[PDB]
């Protein structure tokens, strides 16, 4: 299974967006995710515990279906590196100001899962994006039989963020 | 009296311009050519044609303990400078548009014609000068140019130059759509064109295995159809004092390492691994 | 917060004890001595393919997984080295993370030898994940349930950091 | 004749240490009360100026401090100019003598722990504490605006109120340190930098950036010249009144 995961990837989001009753696509982001978009999200999530939350979000292997998209033609070959290096630098930000995202966050309407809710918000904002980027690339037929080569800029992106959020649990962590 | 022993081995021209003689034998004529082109550095243009036809200067940036120092350019375009003025280096579709070449050397436009393809150019200046010691002069700068330009030439072997690096200037501005294209012109950018746009343009960061540098939180200059806009991403172009070429306070501020009022190239990450 | 955490430790016995079962697996015996071998999950394996297995993460958040189990009464002030059996606990764990990526392929191999089919590149990482939680679950068996509320370590959560910086590398290196 | 800050601090005591560490820029009576071995030494940053242009032959050379923060600090290590509730952590109290320390307090408006320290001194001592006051009001005041250019640092005011907060000293250190990203010269705005090089905020001045990683800032092309690595100090919108080119 070398294609299955980009279709699956589609149809969880689907199904995750069906289970918490939110497709707050339009809210396509840059910058940093506020409550100001995703109050009615904490909300919505506040009604089920979650505990199926991960401090991180692997990088790599998340971004890696979009490879298989045919760009024979070049189009994908330069707006998916400029896709990379756009999820880096917002991962990057998430990660270095999550303490300032879950004070906002919290600030609306404190939950007692508040670190749960600013990574799911992180994760369905980074999830929208991609999908509005997978939509972008719909048109192009992805398959296997892959020869980059920019998938190690993929790589070394995914370990840069890993250590982003590998310095972001340190810090919940240590900090009791 | 007469004084010889053999023939001998001097230095070598390493800009493109230097090439540019009158075509004529009767008239001399010699190109104006900073001493700088006799370094063996990946400059193939010396930095008074740099600055005369692209708005250009050369410049080092020593990043550093493990100090690795980096060749630069910088603007000098002008802050009230718009529109075409703001192409800092033109493309093939606009670089017509750009440079006057009616008003300049035949040897001249047929050395832009060479940087930016237009064979068809080529060919009927070739043909003009050959239907007319013109052979001679055609012979000589385009050898010239032509040997300058496969050297260039990244997208091959055996001519030094591609590094397996992964600079992505075309780097989002992490603000436009989905976009860029910059490096998409740039495949297409002639081999020359290519490789003084890399040497001119400093990364905004320096990405080395797992170790990001910042230099500039903003990119100085973008890339776009027309070629190098040297234009401010964000909006309001940043003030340039152009000084040359083309008070008491002061003297009680003595010396303190004053920053330089210049405006450097940055822009994209460039990737380098031991992979 | 912490009671999250504490919640987290909570849920991955009761989880573990649940799936062990809902697949009736529970290769309880085996350990983290070493690389493990399709040996001792043939079956299992068989098991294992009656599923699609590309639901999968190719890292391992060893932060999370194991941060839990730092939670635990070190004030009794009585045994010292239960903190240094826990040490030593993440650090073998962090060697087997490493190995297991580092020779990935090499159990892609064995895993050929038993039950060649395609999802083999999730096999491998299940196998790896479950041997691991049952490692998880015999060690929360030898430990006591004395998780408090908060409790800081800085020496445990600065080993957690650096070996697990080395297991996310590692792991990120699984190019493909 | 010279001016340093913390130059002031007289032996008043036989305790721990003093032997005038005061950089020879003290004797360059600039704009700044402080000379370059206090300054890096208690804020890292280095001083600096800029010339701008010779259209109108102006070319001042603009004041302006040097980052000396790495990209790898963080909290307090990225923290330049600490405000009056957290210089106190920032700065090793114990390390400084109580002359600096007295200096501190009285800056950062802590009269109550100036007054601990000098009944603690109490006990020749008294009057050379009370020369180190004499010395640090005298510029305290010099720098004070309440005696006998609109350089906001929020507009490119939460932060001109925190500016304000700040002493004059301090506000005077941070006003020459840090550079406008935009400067108006009477009714034509130019702008120099298209990004910041330093944040204001509760905790005071921060060598840290809008967005994305820290600015990288450590500690055979030799027929070119040089551009600077560093980072120097930017932020704000300066805006100059109804005034000619005044190089006064
Ligand atoms: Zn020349
Ligand atoms: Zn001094």
């Amino acid at each position: 299974i070398v294609n299955e995961k980009l279709q699956k990837i589609i149809v969880v989001t689907d199904g995750m967006k069906r289970l918490y009753e939110y497709c707050n696509c339009k809210n396509s982001l840059e910058t940093l995710p506020s409550a100001a978009n995703y109050g009615s999200l904490l909300k919505r999530l506040n009604l089920y515990n979650l505990d199926h939350i991960e401090m991180n979000v692997n990088f790599y292997e998340l971004l890696f279906p979009l490879t298989l998209y045919n760009d024979n033609d070049k189009t994908l070959s330069h707006q998916l590196v400029n896709y990379i290096f756009l999820a880096s630098n917002y991962f990057q930000n998430c990660a270095k100001n999550f303490n300032y995202m879950r004070e906002t966050f919290n600030v609306f309407g404190p939950f007692k899962q508040i670190d749960f809710m600013v990574m799911f918000v992180i994760k369905f904002n980074f999830l929208c994006d991609m999908r509005n980027f997978a939509k972008l690339i719909d048109e192009l037929v992805p398959n296997k039989q892959p020869n980059m080569r920019i998938h190690s800029v993929l790589v070394m992106r995914d370990k840069i963020v890993k250590l982003a959020f590998s310095n972001l649990q340190f810090q919940t962590f240590s900090k009791k | 009296v007469p004084v010889g022993m053999a023939p001998r081995q001097m230095r070598v021209n390493r800009c493109i311009f230097a090439s540019i003689v009158s075509f004529d034998a009767c008239i001399t004529y010699k190109s104006p050519c900073s001493p700088d082109a006799y370094h063996d550095d990946g400059w193939f243009i010396c930095n008074n044609h740099l600055i005369k036809r692209f708005k250009m200067s050369k410049m080092v940036l020593p990043i550093f303990d493990n100090q690795f120092k980096m060749t630069i350019a910088r603007h000098l375009v002008g802050n009230k400078e718009r529109g075409i003025k703001r192409i800092l280096i033109p493309s093939a579709t606009n670089y017509q548009d750009v440079f006057n070449l009616n008003s300049m050397m035949q040897a001249e436009q047929l050395i832009f014609h060479l940087i930016y393809n237009n064979e068809n150019a080529v060919n009927t200046i070739c043909d003009n000068l050959k239907y007319t010691n013109t052979q001679r002069v055609i012979h000589s700068v385009y050898a010239t140019t032509k040997s300058i330009l496969d050297t260039t030439n990244p997208n091959t072997f055996c001519s030094r130059v591609s590094r397996d690096e992964l600079r992505f200037f075309d780097v989002t501005n992490a603000r436009a759509l989905r976009g860029g294209a910059g490096d998409q012109l740039f495949n297409n950018y002639s081999g020359f064109l290519q490789n003084l746009i890399r040497r001119a343009v400093a990364p905004e960061y320096l990405q080395i295995d797992t170790e990001e540098l910042r230099f500039r939180n903003c990119a100085t200059c973008i890339i776009d159809e027309t070629g190098l806009v040297a234009s401010v991403p964000d909006g309001p172009e940043l003030y340039n004092p152009i000084r040359s070429s083309d008070r008491e306070l002061d003297r009680t501020l003595s010396g303190y390492e004053e920053y330089p009022t210049y405006v450097p190239l940055f822009l994209g990450y460039q990737i380098i691994n031991s992979e």
